[PDB]
DNA sequence: CCACTGTTACATTGTAACGGCA
DNA sequence: TGCCGTTACAATGTAACAGTGG
């Protein structure tokens, strides 16, 4: 229990933060790998609107 | 010896009642500012449970 | 009467209004209080008719008409 | 150290105090001649909003005779802060006529207790004479 | 604790009353040494004679 | 009836005096 | 000692109740 207490604001604060970085966008990720293609999408719409 | 037990509960039945209405106390407060941040305050803004 | 004691103290510990309870419906998830919402409605209850209620006796409010069937 | 102090609100407090005092008439500044003081004052009013210069001015242009009324004034100030959270920390004040709280201050002193501590006591004994005859 | 506690009042409660019950039996038992010593006592007179 | 007065029970802020503790 | 909690006040402001007479 004091294991998971001392990782748990961490994970919290991450869990948050990653809910409104996705939420911004139209997406939800689930996976670092997601992650990676949404930058190479991300990349893609930079190199096209510029 | 007995009694003086017997006393001893009497003590933390008062220390009971006295933290019940410190908690009731809290819950009359709560409940008003639950009922007025339901305006989207309490989604995600107010609640930072980190 | 006395009733309007619980069935004003149950509002005030759930944010719902007099007539809003029905005495068909469960507090634990007809009304939205949680394990945690329902002690501490469950203890208001005990605080204001200045009497004791065990675990065992606690347990079985789950329903609106409960909280008046142990008082009257 | 029982509370902790926090500047933000304790320099708010002793803004609003010397603000208060100035407005009363006191001299918040340890300068005779008006215009000086007059000055000062205005550097205070302007201030507003501002720890950490409020401080700073209390040190360089504060009347030397009124830092241990503002000290004990925040004292209080922050422990009825502090205490004014809960409701069985709080203090409730009545005035009483003056016979009987010369009554109740002469059994105090003469006890060595508290105006609460003697009332506790003296109520504790009313109900053992009850409990006595019932 | 407060259950506890009112089990060990009657315990209290009941072990008191076998002590009544003793007490009642020991004065019943002085009653008929009282008788016994009485008997000792004539039955020496009544060998002197 | 209605208004005005007297009184009690608080709150709010400020202050002086003790006593604990580094 | 100087800070820090703590007590016992003082002064003023308010809400609520009880009276009084027009
Ligand atoms: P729920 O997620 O609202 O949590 C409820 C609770 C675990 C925090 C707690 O309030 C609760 O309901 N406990 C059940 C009763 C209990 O544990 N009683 C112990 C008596 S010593």
């Amino acid at each position: 229990i004091q294991s998971l207490t001392a990782r748990a604001p961490v994970w919290l604060a991450a869990q948050d933060t990653l809910n409104q970085l996705c939420e911004q966008s139209g997406e939800t990720l689930a996976s670092s790998n997601d992650v990676t293609e949404y930058m190479q999408q991300l990349l893609e719409r930079e190199r096209e609107a510029t | 010896e007995m009694e003086n037990v017997q006393k001893k509960l009497r003590k933390l039945e008062r220390d009971y009642y006295q933290i019940r209405e410190q908690v009731v106390s809290a819950k009359a407060g709560w409940c008003a500012v639950m009922r007025m941040v339901k305006d989207n305050g309490v989604e995600r803004r107010l609640h930072r449970r980190e | 009467t006395i009733e309007e004691r619980v069935k004003k103290i149950i509002g005030e510990q759930l944010g719902v209004k007099q007539e809003e309870v029905t005495n068909n419906a469960s507090f634990v998830e007809d009304l939205g209080a949680d394990s945690l919402d329902t002690v501490e409605l469950v203890m208001a209850l005990e605080e204001e008719f200045d009497t004791e209620i065990p675990d065992e006796e606690a347990e079985k409010i789950t329903t609106v008409q409960a909280a008046i069937d142990y008082i009257n | 150290m029982k509370y902790q102090q926090l500047e933000n609100l304790e320099c708010g407090w002793k803004w609003a105090y010397l603000i208060r005092k100035h407005q009363e008439g006191e001299p918040i500044t340890k300068y005779i001649e008006n215009s000086a003081a007059h000055a000062a004052v205005d550097k205070l009013i302007k201030l507003e909003s501002e720890p950490v210069r409020v401080l700073e001015w209390i040190e360089q242009h504060m009347n030397p005779d009124l830092f241990n009324r503002m000290k004990q004034t925040i004292r209080a100030r922050r422990k009825r802060h502090f205490n004014a959270e809960h409701q069985h920390t709080r203090k409730k004040s009545i005035d009483l006529d003056f016979p009987v709280w010369h009554r109740l201050s002469a059994l105090s002193q003469r006890r060595g207790n508290t105006l609460s501590e003697t009332i506790v006591q003296l109520i504790e004994d009313a109900e053992r004479k009850e409990k006595y005859a019932n | 604790s407060h259950k506890q506690l009112a089990t060990e009042q009657y315990r209290h409660v009941e072990m008191a009353r076998e002590l009544a019950e003793q007490s009642g039996a020991s004065s019943d038992l002085e009653t008929d040494h009282q008788a016994a010593s009485d008997h000792l006592n004539l039955v020496q007179t009544a060998m002197r004679q």
